[PDB]
């Protein structure tokens, strides 16, 4: 059904099975039947859900529930102390709208991760043609083309789209672009003869987004809509499930962990404090207490700080992003399925090789001419050039003289463009050059001569002949000469100069060039007077006996950066898979030129070839490469594709189609792979979609490709994939040391709350001061790791497996939790100790203080000195408290980011100041807090107390320590590797 | 295996048993020190005690606030008031006072060394005797049964604060509106002026003087209306008192309503 088998069909059958005529059309009433039946020839939009459900789903998710939850119990809160007409406790609803904003703001933070929110098949009805010419009840007219159905006879001409999925009927002279097939926008030709099994393949077949670049024909609607295959390439690129990103799956992963320790430590402590003598609402605030503290508010905010501050980076080299979470999936990248034409390739026909003086030259095919030139000594190779220069028809448009040549515009077909281009570089001016040996007699390129000729004066004033330059394909050429020039001279054509010929013409076709034979004769005055009236119908010049010059051969050349980039990829543990539209000899001529293919490296038929044994006997695991084309590919089971992977570590899949490069990158994926897909053509849109990465070309994308993609080339620069696998390591690797600084004091938040619970000492720690520390004071050196610089050589690692090395893994967790954040508590409650005992209130009358502490009817509570305090006054005391614990924190802090800049090295060889936007981090941090002690009112509105210089000190050796510590720790990784110190305390 | 063998299980467990007890010790020590960094007898800083709070008696709190109310008639209603009136004063009779001697110097009681029993700093005493008419005795409903009644009003103590000595600091009671219905809350206080004798001070703190209670000064209210709410506000006068705190309330005053049905 889905399958167009009509190429395969006589008249009759098609008839019968559409129930209509192949000269006379459809009946006006049956088309508007099939038109109620099958709907619009038109491609459905699939819709994604509103803007507002991508917002409300992002207010939801672990940390974002916990929040909702805590400000929940904390506006019950409010609620019940406010019907109890109680005042004091506004806190309350303060906490509740912080709580609220940091989950509306959060949420913010993950919708506008992604820029664009485009649809893609606004571009693919972009490729569809709005008018249409049908023949029904022997009337031609012109219609819509959604009016089209299934059976409609119908008329293209050169110059406009196909109407639908046509079996073709009448043909004269029409040649169709296929581009959106096959990435290849090489005319083909269109007739009614069946040429082919695949109607992908067959002539008598035309596409509906297609161009009809010439000619014209008339044929049977044989698929309408969505069934069209530019329908189902467009139903493939939109309808691929929303895959998570890698990072988006570490990111879930971490909240995951933490949202579970949330509730487990809130529902324990409940438990405990009902246990323990509190009533069910003071232990339900007691566990929006806990969640508030071990939760990090600020966290994910961070995050996408850090995703940011390298999605400008990579912005600043041209490659831009449509979504955060692309900036780092080309790191975790294991195997790059790659376009060839015009991703890999310049989709720009370049002359490559040169036959003459019977040696094959190479020409220089980079597009700034960065490369390898030939020798241009030569007299035979002036004689090639003046002929392939004077029997060129092709023109640069006027005032190009700004543009390099390779990018200038010509008019002409692809090789003669080709050619005058390589005329433009090699010599001066072609088109002078040109008009300096005039035409006098032309003959254009026909299907019957079978080459190109034409008759010119010479320059020379002196020199009265006239030479003739011929072109054509090769053996055509030669079975018109009789001579050749070889090293200065001009040689009969015996039997070894054909057979040098022939090999060395069959050689450039083996490399998946065209080639093109080139010769001359110089015609004489004492037959040819300089006057003679050449003309073309008589054939009064000979057009025989010519005399040989060479073979100039051509191909789609590789974008120069594209060979680096592709070893570069490899050194980095990324394997290249070659996946192209095209043909497959000239698929595995580029993978060589481009490294996908090794010097060195065989496949199954080059090693059967090398020994002169067949196919059937050449051990598979021998070839180190492989080439699958598309009907091969269609052949295999899933598990013969696998095997065929795990064989041959260098793999081409030629002549594939858009859904088998969908099932080439999948393969892949299942097996494992985080896959990455660079192309620039509707026919990659699939695999673009499927790929957790897809990188569109900026310039030679078309809309289809860019729209897929997750980030876009915006100069071309295939090397800027290499740039992203650094960034993307390097973000992974800082984005683990910024978690950990974040993670590390949620311990000394929360268990000041536990001990505040089962021991009743005064309150440590306010939740207001907690979220300054979560949301204010500690955000920018969190972010500032972000540039910490790779302490490896990262680009000569091999891409990270994704199921072992995750962002926070236990260790990571454990130590920034259960050693460095326990330190830091233990500083944070030395220093509330020691300020509560310099302020009257000696340690032991803190145990069980807590009831008469926070009494409104006790106004003369005495402390260990008898002293005699009102409510204001301790309460003034509870937020000394929590400014000394605040300070504690702050101070570990600081060692907390210089310890987290190496997860490795020691801070004595990279040192303490190399990056300079974490020491403007920290140099903040303190200044900000500086502001929240030292500012007047700082007291009455965020609880925050001028505290004493001794109190700042008090846990600074605690900070040292931190440091030591963890120097010790990395010099024992380092050290012993093998140890058990490695294997338990590295994270 | 659970998660790890169990060599490895017992190996980890045993590092941060290790940890903790380092920690937990390192943090026993500091607490140590700290304590020997204390002075038992000075607390090291007062920022929070720059000027005394001051409470009455009997403390019955409504709700933002104390709140007196009662029935002349009914008896019943001002028992617990007079109660735990008496009950207050039981610590400053003669008997209860015995570890404190007679002051008079009527100037700041100033000690350096302990010639106190047990290395004390001695302590002047106050005898409910010395409240008069609002002492229980001989009106043992502390003047509500006549409607006229009396309310304590003691300041809190802080360790070497002297309170200003041109004369003794005295309390003030009066309206907090002055109605234009009535004239000028009348009061009498015992002592006379409602005064705090400067003997009294300063404080040296619970371990050098054991025995040390806070003077008291009673105010009679005889203006109050019946069946009227009201507001009364006790302020202390003196050089080093203030009572201007807006986030404070018993900063140097206090204030409370009243109500005698009648
Ligand atoms: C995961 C497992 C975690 C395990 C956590 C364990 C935490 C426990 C650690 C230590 C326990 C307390 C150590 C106290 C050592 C006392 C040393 C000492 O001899 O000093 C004397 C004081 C008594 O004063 P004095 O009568 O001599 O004063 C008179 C003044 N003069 C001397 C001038 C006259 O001894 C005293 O205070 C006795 C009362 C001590 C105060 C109890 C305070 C309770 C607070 C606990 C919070 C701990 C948080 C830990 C955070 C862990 C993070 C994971
Ligand atoms: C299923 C999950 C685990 C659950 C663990 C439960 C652990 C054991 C729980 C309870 C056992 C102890 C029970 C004590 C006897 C009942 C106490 C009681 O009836 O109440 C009395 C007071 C609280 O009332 P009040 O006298 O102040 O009120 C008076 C009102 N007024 C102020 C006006 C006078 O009790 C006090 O304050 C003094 C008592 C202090 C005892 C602290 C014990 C520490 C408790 C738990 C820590 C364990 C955590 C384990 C974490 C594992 C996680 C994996
Ligand atoms: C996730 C990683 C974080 C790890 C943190 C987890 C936290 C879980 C810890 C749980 C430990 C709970 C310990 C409970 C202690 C209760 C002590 C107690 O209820 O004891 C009573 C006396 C206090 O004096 P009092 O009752 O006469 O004052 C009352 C004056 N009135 C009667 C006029 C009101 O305690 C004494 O004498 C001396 C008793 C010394 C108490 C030291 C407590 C330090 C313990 C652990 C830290
Ligand atoms: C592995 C190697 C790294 C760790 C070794 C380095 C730490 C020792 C080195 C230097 C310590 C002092 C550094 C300067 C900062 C002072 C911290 C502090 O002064 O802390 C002392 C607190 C009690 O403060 P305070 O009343 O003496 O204040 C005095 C106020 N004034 C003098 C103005 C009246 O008690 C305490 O932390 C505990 C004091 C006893 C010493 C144990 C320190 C444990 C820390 C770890
Ligand atoms: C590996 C390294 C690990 C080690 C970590 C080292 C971290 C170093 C960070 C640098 C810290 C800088 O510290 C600056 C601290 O400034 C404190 C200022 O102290 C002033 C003390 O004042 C006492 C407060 O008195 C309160 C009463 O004020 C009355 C007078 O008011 C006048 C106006 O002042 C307003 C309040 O002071
Ligand atoms: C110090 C005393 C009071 C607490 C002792 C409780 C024990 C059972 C606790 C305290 C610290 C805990 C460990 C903290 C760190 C880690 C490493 C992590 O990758 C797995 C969990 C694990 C291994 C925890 C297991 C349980 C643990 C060992
Ligand atoms: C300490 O002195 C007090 C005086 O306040 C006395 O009552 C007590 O008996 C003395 N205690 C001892 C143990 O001598
Ligand atoms: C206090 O007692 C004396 C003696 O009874 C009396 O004269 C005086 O009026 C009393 N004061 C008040 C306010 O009743
Ligand atoms: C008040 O105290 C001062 C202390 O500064 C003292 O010198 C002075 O003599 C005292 N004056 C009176 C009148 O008590
Ligand atoms: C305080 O008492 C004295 C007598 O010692 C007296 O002169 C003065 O007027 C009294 N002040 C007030 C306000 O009653
Ligand atoms: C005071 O008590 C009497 C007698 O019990 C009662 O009649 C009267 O109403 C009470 N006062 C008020 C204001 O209710
Ligand atoms: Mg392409
Ligand atoms: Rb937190
Ligand atoms: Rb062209
Ligand atoms: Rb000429
Ligand atoms: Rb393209
Ligand atoms: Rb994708
Ligand atoms: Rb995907």
């Amino acid at each position: 059904g889905m399958e167009i088998n009509d190429h395969q069909l006589s008249v009759a059958e098609l008839e019968q099975k559409y129930q209509t005529s192949a000269t006379k059309g459809l009946s006006a009433s049956l088309a508007a039947e099939l038109l109620l039946r099958d709907g619009p020839n038109a491609l459905r939009p699939p819709r994604g859900t509103p803007e507002y459900v991508k917002f409300a789903r992002q207010l939801a998710g672990g940390l974002q529930c916990l929040m909702w939850v805590a400000a929940a119990i904390c506006l019950i809160a409010f609620a019940i102390q406010a019907s109890e007409g109680d005042l004091t406790t506004d806190d309350n609803l303060y906490l509740a709208l912080a709580l609220i904003a940091v989950v509306v703001v959060t949420g913010c933070f993950g919708y506008y991760q992604e820029f664009k929110s485009t649809n893609i098949i606004a571009s693919f009805k972009n490729l569809v043609p709005q008018q249409a010419t049908v023949i029904r009840d022997g009337d031609k007219f012109q219609i819509n083309a959604d009016q089209l159905v299934v059976g409609d006879l119908v008329e293209m001409k050169g110059g406009d789209r196909v109407p639908a999925d046509i079996r073709i009927l009448q043909a004269q002279g029409c040649k169709v672009d296929n581009s959106s097939l096959t990435g290849e926008s090489e005319p083909q030709t269109r007739s009614p003869e069946c040429t082919h099994e695949s109607p992908l393949e067959t002539r008598n077949i035309a596409f509906f987004s297609t161009m009809c670049l010439e000619g014209t024909a008339q044929g049977l609607v044989v698929n309408t809509g969505d069934r069209t295959i530019i329908g189902r390439i467009a139903s493939l690129a939109s309808g691929v499930e929303n895959e998570k990103t890698p990072i988006a799956i570490e990111i879930e992963h971490f909240v995951d962990i933490i949202a579970g320790l949330a509730i487990l430590f809130g529902a324990t402590f409940f438990i405990v404090a009902m246990c323990i003598g509190y009533t069910f609402l003071r232990a339900m605030v007691f566990f929006m207490a806990i969640v508030v503290a071990y939760v990090p508010e600020g966290l994910l905010a961070t995050v996408t700080v850090c995703l940011s501050l390298t999605a400008k980076r990579l912005a600043s080299k041209n490659c831009v992003v449509k979504n955060l979470e692309a900036v780092e999936t080309l790191g975790s990248t294991s195997v790059i399925c790659s376009d060839k034409t015009g991703t890999l390739t310049q989709n720009r026909m370049t002359v490559s090789h040169l036959w003459f003086d019977n040696h094959i030259h190479s020409a220089d095919t980079t597009e700034d001419q960065s490369g390898q030139t030939f020798d241009q000594s030569s007299e035979t190779w002036r004689a090639l050039c003046r002929v392939l220069t004077l029997c060129n028809r092709a023109a640069f448009k006027s005032g190009q003289d700004a543009v390099p040549v390779p990018k200038r515009i010509v008019i002409g077909d692809a090789s003669e463009t080709a050619l005058l281009k390589f005329s433009e570089l090699t010599l001066g001016n072609a088109m002078g050059y040109r008009e300096r040996f005039p035409k006098v007699c032309e003959i254009p390129f026909n299907s019957t001569n079978k080459f190109q000729l034409s008759i010119h004066t010479l320059e020379d004033p002196r020199d009265p002949r006239h030479v003739l330059v011929m072109k054509g394909a090769p053996e055509r050429v030669l079975e018109r000469c009789s001579s050749i020039l070889i090293k200065g001279q001009e040689l009969p054509l015996d039997e070894q100069w054909r057979e040098a010929f022939q090999t060395a013409y069959l050689s450039l076709g083996g490399l998946g060039e065209r080639v093109l034979g080139f010769c001359q004769l110089y015609l004489s005055e004492k037959d040819y007077p300089p006057g003679y009236a050449f003309d073309v119908e008589a054939m009064n010049f000979p057009t025989s006996g010519l005399c040989f010059a060479g073979l100039v051969s051509m191909i789609d050349p590789p974008r120069a950066t594209v060979p680096d980039a592709v070893l570069k990829c490899r050194t980095a543990g990324i394997r290249v898979i070659m996946v192209t539209g095209d043909h497959p000899i000239t698929a595995k001529a580029i993978a060589a030129s481009v490294g996908i293919i090794s010097e060195g490296s065989e496949t199954v038929e080059d090693i059967a070839a090398r020994l002169r044994v067949p196919v059937d006997q050449v051990n598979r695991k021998d070839a180190r490469a492989c080439v699958i084309n598309g009907m091969q590919l269609k052949d295999m089971d899933p598990s013969e594709l696998v095997e065929a992977l795990r064989t041959h570590p260098e793999m081409v899949f030629a002549r594939t189609s858009p859904q088998q490069k969908l099932v080439i990158v999948e393969s892949c994926q299942r097996l494992g792979a985080i896959v990455a897909v660079t192309g620039d053509g509707v026919n990659d849109s699939p695999a673009l979609k499927k790929a957790d990465i897809g990188v569109a070309m900026g310039i030679a994308g078309s809309d289809a490709a860019k729209n897929a993609a997750d980030m876009i080339l915006l100069d071309d620069n295939f090397a800027s994939i290499v740039t992203g696998v650094e960034q993307g390591r390097l973000i992974f690797d800082n984005l683990k040391k910024s978690i950990a600084y974040t993670l590390t004091k949620n311990i000394p938040e929360l268990t000041p709350w536990l001990i505040y619970i089962t021991v009743s000492v005064p309150l440590p720690l306010g939740c207001i001061t907690i979220l300054f520390i979560e949301l204010c004071t500690d955000i920018f050196p969190s972010v500032s790791l972000a540039y910490e610089k790779a302490e490896s050589d990262i680009m000569h690692l091999r891409p990270r497996n994704p199921k072992r090395d995750r962002l926070v893994n236990e260790p990571l967790a454990a130590y920034s939790y259960f050693q460095i954040g326990a330190i830091q508590s233990f500083a944070g409650f030395t220093d509330y100790f020691t300020a509560m005992a310099q302020e009257g209130w000696f340690p032991l009358l803190c145990v069980g203080l807590r009831p008469q502490w926070e009494n409104h009817h006790l106004q003369d509570l005495q402390d260990s000195y008898g002293q005699e305090w009102t409510f204001g006054q301790r309460l003034y005391q509870q937020y000394t408290c929590y400014t000394v614990f605040f300070i504690s924190i702050e101070m570990c802090q600081i060692a907390d980011v210089l310890i987290r800049k190496t997860r490795r090295l020691s801070a004595f060889q990279q040192g303490f100041f190399r990056n300079r936007i974490l020491v403007i981090a920290i140099v903040f941090q303190v200044c900000i807090g500086c502001f929240l002690c030292y500012c007047p009112g700082m007291p009455n509105i965020f609880n925050f107390m001028p505290i004493r210089f001794q109190w700042w000190l008090v846990p600074m050796p605690f900070s040292l320590l931190i440091f030591v510590y963890d120097e010790i720790r990395k010099l024992g990784v380092r050290c012993c590797p093998g140890s058990w110190w490695d294997q338990e305390l590295y994270y | 295996m659970l998660g790890r063998t169990l060599s490895r299980w017992v190996w980890i467990s045993l590092y941060y048993v290790a940890f903790y007890v380092v920690m937990s010790g390192i943090f026993a020590l500091c607490i140590y020190v700290l304590m020997r960094t204390i002075d038992p007898y000075t607390p090291d800083y007062q920022d929070q005690l720059k000027s005394p709070g001051v409470t009455l008696r009997p403390d019955v709190y409504g709700e933002k606030g104390l709140d007196i109310s009662y029935n002349v008639s009914d008896s019943t209603t001002w028992a617990g008031l007079a109660h735990t009136l008496h009950r207050f004063l039981a610590g400053y009779s003669p008997a209860a006072q015995e570890g404190s001697i007679n002051c008079t110097s009527e100037k700041y009681f100033f000690q350096e060394s302990f010639l106190a029993p047990n290395h004390t700093k001695f302590s002047c005493k106050f005898t409910a005797d010395m409240l008069q008419n609002c002492s229980g005795r001989p009106d043992p409903t502390f003047g509500f049964a006549e409607g006229k009644p009396c309310f304590i009003i003691k300041m809190n103590r802080i360790v070497k604060f002297l309170p200003g000595n041109s004369t003794a600091p005295r309390v003030d009671c009066a309206f907090l509106d002055q109605p234009r219905d009535g004239p000028p809350l009348q009061v009498e206080y015992f002592p006379a002026n409602g005064t705090y004798s400067l003997h009294y001070f300063p404080y040296y703190g619970k371990k050098a003087q054991p025995h040390y209670s806070n003077p008291l000064v009673a105010a009679k209210l005889l203006n109050v209306p019946r069946n009227r709410d009201v507001v009364i506000v006790c302020k202390i006068l003196a050089e080093h008192v203030s009572f201007d705190n807006p986030h404070d309330p018993y900063e140097g005053k206090v204030e409370f309503k009243l109500k005698i049905q009648k």
